[PDB]
């Protein structure tokens, strides 16, 4: 282990001494674009370096050849660097072409010190022990993993290291064995990183209801996908929320109070920004729960709406203008109809801000919006990097989407949002009457050959959205066994596909014992060993290892060759 | 056998529940400490003043811990029953300790202090358990209850209450290595609210329940004069507390007179005043408004009071009745005693403790400047009413000559010529002193 | 030109803010510079007096330029403290006070509404007062001030004016339209009496 | 002055020499007398001396006074605004 | 009634004085502007008046033809507060809404939705001329000559002259109008299709 | 009009500022070898502010 919880506020200081000083700016912050929880931590991270006025570069960064060339242009007086979201699973020193020798000063005196220091922040899994263990340089928050359950991992790593007879080769072996065991393993995510750096600021003690706010929505954004992480970290923002809020409750509304609370917070699409009926028809977990893409789906809606007894015209309303009677019963009124067609799970408690006379909001509609900010904001390997410049530059209105004085920006990341969610589940129907989904017996593949806005889904986080909603359609069929699902979609301006290795996850609310076990995306080495042989032009720079760009002619081989490959 | 007989759990400036899950331990001059259940439990909040050298934490507890004490290098949390204690130093290269105090029948933890050499137990009962940093023991003594204790850097005060004895004061330094006491369960003239006690009072039954005494912080001066605050509104300092055989308490402050005199002439009671610490005429207290005297986690800000001794007569403070017009003539002779009694406490430490801020002879010498240009206001005030007597005793306190010369000039000025030849005749002999 | 045209004799509101930023006010120290008898770098400027700064003690209000205590306030490193006339009380009576003459105006600093503005932008938590309540006074005196102005404009003689009182952002905004109306009236007068 | 030397058709030949003569007597007061205060500064008071931008037009690295600055599109510093203000004059950064 | 009447009055009138997002009293602001160029009116977006209180909204929204000629009086009560120093002769302002509700289709408009609020769109067809109505109404009575004054909302229930003589009986239609005294508002016929 | 030039407050102004610029540079060439930067950025900004002032009056004049 290099950094326990326990001594963040020592990282922090010597992240202090080493580029406090005004002078200069020698501590730069790189975050991964397209990751909500990583634009939450820098986010936190670049308001308390504004407290302490250290000069601190954020660069957001796409795919891993723009890290590689931005360390080359990199010049060497910064000596602190920050990876916010990536970094934790590859060997950063070989990526970046690292030695400790060029680097290091003061070498003496048990000690060493180094003219550049890097920290990596992510939660994925696969910790590289290379970069754990063997480096001085990379230096890596652990949340309590590595320390507790690889020391098995620690002692083979250490004994290959000493070691660089036949009874020696024989323990050799199992220690390499123990290791590559460790390794081969799907990327997977433990904690948010809004909660780590939490916790560091807890330590240091500089903490506020604006950073706590911060953490909510960084540990929310891990809910659709990590649902089973939520639960674990919900209490403590629960608890950080019950000590922070002042003891004068039920005060009288004014143009400043900033109250957060826990109140029932409904699985639903934006329903303080949207009709009741439109949260039903656009909530993911409603419409795996009736497969709303069959036209059955919309009279078994119906058929809801009208079993509660609320008018159609009233659930088509928009949230702020229904009728005050509705809006104070809506919680009576779920609890009796909603366990008659197993929406039960739709129930729940999540934390809500008001700031002032500008209404409520709940952190999934925010980080909705924001999400929809990062994907929609505004001969080959030209128009591909307008693409990539096009998606950093969405980070940045994402990022200011999170200031209050920015409301309108927030508005229309809450459009941009729905119309995600329209077009989403409009793909998705299409595709399920066509039934453009292949199943095999390692991967259900589907190609989106030609058809409406296929444009929308060249952008990552797009791809990632429609995966989330067909993975979820697919969860609820239990008659379909647990697979994954390949997607791809030919971009006709470069001819290439976006090949997406998505991962199967159990349904919302199904805890079981194997629920308790993650799914874990083995695309990652398929795809690299894949690309490694038979040379075919792909582009895999992704943090998330699990999507590559390839030719529009080599897609067919590629998928040929990837269903011959078992190591997924 | 009731009431008083609850030695319950008290902390310099304290706070009750009152209507939350919330509660201030104690504001000192360097910090505050909060608590607060997270709907089963009390996670506990340590903030200071000096941002810049310590930093704010809040950390977890199960215990539900009841008292607390803050220092410049470690604060110590303890329990009113079973009553636990932890001492954790704000600096990490120091490890925090917690040990378990030996609790017998009917004892209740009542205050603990803490010094950098060792750390002091109250109790109940009466019990004096002397520790050290770490938590290794070192001595375990039993006195008369102790119900509230300060620490300075190296010196400790206590105040033994007992149904039987009274309130009774103990100064002792406990120093690095030598143990020098000052006092031992001498008297003291705090006056204790019982009057107020008898079922008539508008919210503050919750905060009797809370402290059973009333008395709000016994805080030290800047320079190591111990104070005393509670529900007589009234500041007691220790002038000769050097000297055991010059024992000397005297009111510095009258809080409810300064607050009728600055609210314009109403005799307002929303407003409580919670004293933090005095630093040399820079008395921090918090003016909370409104029906509850203990304050909220917006804070207000510690607005600082000066001290006025009660010569304030209310009979000729109405001479307008209704800015509250201030009568010059005693107000001049109240700054003189302000003076006198200021020079008196910085030559205390002036030779003793010697200099603290690098400014405190000049600091005296404008002091004392201040008392003698006072006492030059009352000599001219007796000489208004051809009081050569008065006039003459009253020169006879001047320090500075140049205020004798100005004596001089006053009784030549002020209709007084038969003045001059006894002015003129101290000042002579003061040639020669 | 060197000189920008909307620059050319008035000043702009940045302006008026920097010139009260120079205004003296009694703060709190949340750190102490007070260096023991038992390094550490000065102040040492030259547009103010650094002797209260090299000796700052944590929580012991002293008085310092405003600007100085709005950049340590970029920190919690202090905190600010309303000068007397920002309490309700003080606000109340002045409101009362221009209600009952509505001829002349009332005495408040010359620069409250910068500081009002100031204060609340950077140091919104500094107050005993609800802000809510004192952003609605401050707005209900400068509406009753701008109705005062409103009507002694209806005076506009052409040999002088006595805006007694008037505080500094007021006759800023004012004074391009009121100088140079004076300007004209003033002209039409000397032609007519050109004899 | 401190932005841009610039179509200058629109000018006669008289106006063309005038503007660049002119600007030879402005650097000229400049490093005159007054050459330690910027004659050719904002005029706009100081306000704040920390701020943040991001960088409009991307410049790859350019030398500041002390380190340097890698002036990488669609990335945001947090610098003092001293330093920076030719920079925010010709256009490369924005926010502030 | 007139208790709750002043109630909602001045709830309205607090609702005017205090409503603000960020360091600006928009309502304020707008009022003021409006009377400084003589527009008696002011436009009241329908979401901060939810946001502020919701309780209003309600009220509103149930009876909004009770309601609205209070909130008039409570923004004329302001208009004379912040734009007259007290120690008249100030029209009624007239109120304008702004509104995100759902656009009814004009052939949806039913037997319900009556005495309610209604949004929706259409195409102008047909804007007749301006014709007068009566505000405030000096009336005189005919046989005592005992002269009064009226005020109309011009917010029609679902009015007429008083039938008796108010003080020797004088009949039961006393009263006559005085043109030259009452104050009148102009009122446009407009077709919608 | 234009009011009179005061030539004496302008040299010493001047002065004032050429030695607190170096003594500026002295200190940060110093600490470029506690971190309490805070009075360094101090002065900095004070000498902008009084930069800002002297340029503002001498475009006006
Ligand atoms: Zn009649």
């Amino acid at each position: 282990m290099y950094y326990g919880i326990s001594q963040f506020s020592e990282a922090y200081n010597k992240i202090l001494r080493n580029s406090s000083s005004h002078s200069s700016c020698q501590l730069v912050i790189f975050v991964s674009c397209l990751n909500i929880d990583a634009l939450c931590a820098t986010k936190m991270l670049s308001l308390l370096f504004k407290k302490q006025l250290v000069q601190s570069q954020i660069v957001p960064i796409f795919g891993y050849s723009e890290l590689r060339r931005h360390y080359s242009q990199l010049d060497d007086n910064i000596n602190s660097l920050l990876l916010v979201g990536f970094g934790g699973v590859i060997d950063l020193e070989a990526f970046l072409e690292i030695d400790p020798q060029e680097y290091v000063i003061d070498t003496d005196s048990g000690e060493q010190s180094f003219r550049r220091d890097i920290y990596v922040l992510d939660a994925h899994r696969p910790w590289n022990l290379d970069n754990i263990f063997g480096s001085q340089i990379i230096q890596c928050f652990d949340d309590g993993t590595v320390d507790d359950t690889l020391g098995e991992q620690k002692e083979a790593y250490y004994k290959l290291l000493e070691l660089d007879r036949k009874q020696r080769k024989k323990q050799i072996h199992e220690y390499e064995g123990v290791l590559e065991e460790y390794y081969s393993q799907g990327t997977t995510v433990v904690n948010s990183i809004s909660a780590q750096i939490y916790s560091l600021l807890s330590a240091i003690g500089e903490t506020n209801l604006s950073n706590l706010w911060l953490n909510i929505l960084g540990t929310t954004s891990l809910d659709i996908a990590y649902a089973q992480v939520y639960n674990r970290l919900y209490p403590l923002l629960q608890d950080e929320v019950k000590r922070l809020t002042p003891s004068s409750r039920n005060s009288v509304k004014t143009p400043d109070t900033l109250t957060l609370n826990i109140q029932p917070d409904y699985y639903l699409f934006l329903l303080r920004h949207s009709s009741l009926y439109d949260s039903f028809y656009y909530s993911n977990y409603v419409n795996a729960k009736l497969s709303l893409w069959n036209e059955n789906g919309k009279k078994r809606l119906h058929k809801m709406f009208a079993r509660m007894g609320i008018p159609l015209s009233t659930a088509q309303e928009t949230w702020l203008y229904m009728d005050h009677s509705i809006k104070r019963e809506l919680g009576i009124i779920f609890d009796k109809n909603l366990d008659r067609y197993g929406l039960q799970d739709i129930i729940r408690d999540g934390f809500v801000r008001t700031l002032g006379y500008r209404g409520s909001i709940s952190a999934s509609e925010f980080v909705e919006a924001l999400t929809a900010l990062l994907e929609v904001g505004n001969n080959s390997a030209q128009k591909l990097t307008n693409l990539r410049k096009r998606w950093v530059s969405n980070f940045w209105l994402s990022w200011d989407a999170l200031d209050d004085r920015k409301v309108e920006l927030l508005n229309r990341g809450i459009q941009l949002a729905q119309d995600l969610q329209r077009a989403i589940f409009n793909t998705g129907v299409a595709i399920l009457e066509k039934k453009l989904i292949k199943h095999l017996r390692i991967y259900r593949l589907c190609v989106l050959q030609d058809g409406p806005d296929l444009d929308l889904y060249r952008n990552p986080l797009t791809l990632l959205r429609l995966g989330n909603w067909l993975i979820e359609c697919c969860a609820e069929s239990e008659d379909k066994q647990l697979l994954p699902m390949v997607l791809a979609s030919i971009d006709e301006n470069t001819d290439t596909y976006l090949v997406a290795g998505l991962t199967p996850r159990y349904p919302r609310g199904l805890d079981t014992i194997h629920t308790k076990k993650p799914i874990l995306n083995n695309f990652s080495m398929a795809f690299q060993q894949i690309t490694a042989e038979t040379d075919a032009k792909v582009r895999i720079d992704n943090f998330e290892s699990s999507i590559i760009e390839i030719r529009r002619e080599d897609l067919s081989p590629f998928l040929e060759k990837l269903t011959l490959s078992g190591l997924l | 056998n009731t009431g008083k007989f609850r030695y319950m759990p008290f902390s310099p400036a304290g706070t009750p529940f009152g209507f939350t899950d919330r509660r201030y331990l104690t504001m000192n001059e360097v910090g505050y400490v909060s608590t607060v259940k997270n709907s089963e439990q009390y996670s506990i909040t340590v903030s200071f003043f000096d941002v810049g050298r310590f930093r704010e934490y809040h950390f977890e507890d199960l215990f539900g811990y009841d008292l607390c004490f803050l220092n410049e290098k470690g604060t110590l949390f303890g329990q009113s029953k079973t009553g636990q204690i932890q001492y954790r130093p704000h600096d990490s290269i120091h490890s925090n300790w917690t040990k378990i105090i030996p609790l017998q029948a009917g004892e209740r933890i009542t205050s603990v202090a803490a010094t950098p050499v060792r750390v002091i137990v109250g109790t109940s009962l009466g019990y004096f358990r002397s520790f050290n940093q770490f938590g290794v023991p070192f001595a375990v003594e039993k006195t008369s209850p102790i119900v509230a204790l300060t620490a300075q850097n190296y010196r400790v005060f206590s105040v033994h209450y007992s149904q039987f004895h009274g309130l009774s004061y103990s100064l002792s330094e406990l120093g690095t290595s030598s143990k020098r006491y000052y006092k031992r369960e001498c008297p003291l003239p705090m006056s204790l609210p019982n009057i107020n006690s008898d079922m008539k009072k508008d919210a503050n039954l919750d905060y009797y329940n809370f402290n059973p005494m009333g008395i709000k912080s016994l805080f030290f001066s800047s320079y190591g004069d111990p104070c005393i605050f509670g529900s007589d509104n009234t500041l007691l300092l220790l002038s000769k507390w050097r000297s055991p055989e010059e024992s000397k308490w005297l009111p510095i402050l009258d809080s409810n007179m300064e607050i009728w005199k600055m609210s314009g002439g109403k005799e307002t009671t929303d407003i409580h005043v919670w004293p933090l610490a005095l630093a040399y005429d820079t008395l921090n207290c918090i003016l909370v408004k409104g029906k509850h005297i203990w304050p909220e986690f917006p804070l207000p800000l510690p607005s600082e009071m000066e001290i006025r001794m009660p010569v304030f007569v209310k009979s000729k403070l109405l001479e307008e009745n209704k800015e509250i017009q201030i009568p010059v003539s005693m107000a001049a002779e109240e700054e003189y005693l302000r003076s006198k009694v200021l020079s008196e406490l910085l030559t205390d430490t002036l030779e003793n403790d010697g200099e603290m801020y690098g400014n405190e002879n000049e600091v005296l010498a404008a002091l004392n400047g201040a008392y003698d240009k006072a006492l030059l206001r009352l000599f001219a005030s007796a000489c208004s009413d051809q009081n050569v007597e008065k006039a003459l005793s009253l020169a006879h306190e001047l320090k500075q000559d140049r205020a004798l010369t100005a004596a001089v000039k006053i009784s030549e000025r002020a209709e007084l010529p038969s003045l001059v030849k006894k002015i003129n005749n101290i000042r002579e002999a003061r040639y020669e002193q | 030109m060197s000189l920008p045209a909307h620059l050319q004799q008035t000043f702009s509101p940045e302006e008026i803010q920097f010139i009260v930023e120079n205004e003296p006010i009694k703060i709190f120290p949340r750190i102490t510079t007070r260096q023991k008898i038992r390094n550490h770098t000065r102040w040492q400027l030259i547009t103010t007096d650094d002797k209260a700064l090299n000796n700052m003690v944590a929580m012991r209000s002293t008085e310092v330029v405003l600007w100085i205590a709005l950049l340590l306030k970029q920190q919690s490193k202090c905190s600010i403290v309303a000068p007397q006339w920002l309490t309700t009380k003080e606000l109340d009576r002045k409101i009362q006070y221009e209600k009952t003459h509505p001829d002349r105006f009332s005495e408040l600093p010359w620069n409250w509404l910068v500081l009002a503005r100031i204060l609340f932008n950077k140091a919104k938590d500094d107050f005993h007062d609800p802000i809510h309540e004192l952003r609605g006074k401050i707005q209900d005196l400068r509406e009753i001030r701008q109705i005062k102005v409103l009507k002694g404009l209806k005076y506009l003689n052409e040999s002088h004016l006595q805006l007694d009182n008037l505080s500094l952002l007021e006759i800023n905004e004012l004074r391009p339209f009121i100088t140079e109306i004076m300007d004209k009236l003033r002209e039409i007068h000397t032609a007519s009496l050109t004899a | 002055n401190g932005l841009d030397l610039m179509d200058t058709n629109n000018l006669s030949h008289q106006e063309q020499e005038y503007l660049k003569e002119y600007c030879d007597l402005i650097t000229d007061l400049k490093s005159g007398d007054l050459v330690d205060i910027d004659l050719s500064g904002s005029l706009v008071p100081p306000s704040d001396v920390f701020i943040d931008v991001r960088v409009l037009k991307d410049a790859g690295e350019i030398q500041t006074e002390y380190g340097v600055f890698n002036l990488i599109k669609d990335s945001q510093f947090f610098v003092r605004q001293s330093d920076v203000e030719r920079l925010i004059q010709q256009g490369y950064l924005q926010k502030i | 009634n007139d208790d709750d009447n002043t109630e909602i009055i001045k709830s309205f009138k607090n609702f005017i004085l205090e409503f603000r997002l960020d360091s600006q009293f928009i309502y304020r602001d707008q009022l003021r502007n409006n009377i400084l160029v003589k527009n008696y009116s002011l436009t009241v977006n329908m979401e901060h008046l939810i946001g502020y209180n919701e309780d209003i909204y309600k009220k509103l929204s149930d009876e909004p033809s009770d309601i609205i000629p209070l909130f008039e009086t409570a923004i004329t009560q302001v208009a004379k507060r912040i734009s007259i120093l007290s120690r008249n002769s100030l029209p009624t302002f007239q109120l304008i809404l702004n509104s995100n509700a759902n656009q009814i289709p004009l052939r949806d408009l039913d037997s319900e939705h009556v005495s309610k609020i209604v949004r929706l769109s259409g195409i102008i067809i047909s804007t007749s001329v301006l014709s007068s109505r009566a505000t405030y109404l000096s009336i005189m009575c005919r046989n005592c000559r005992h002269t009064t004054s009226i005020t109309i909302n011009n917010f029609n229930s679902i009015v007429s002259l008083p039938r008796s003589c108010l003080s020797k009986n004088c009949g039961p239609d006393p009263y006559i109008i005085i043109h030259e005294s009452s104050k009148f508002i102009d009122q446009q016929f407009l077709k919608l299709q | 009009e234009l009011l009179p030039y005061p030539h004496q407050l302008m040299k010493r102004l001047l002065n004032r500022i050429s030695m607190q610029s170096q003594l500026i540079e002295n200190i940060s060439m110093g600490f470029l070898d506690n971190e309490s930067k805070l009075p360094l950025l101090c002065m900095e900004t004070e000498l902008e502010r009084l930069k800002f002032v002297i340029r503002s009056y001498i475009r006006c004049r």
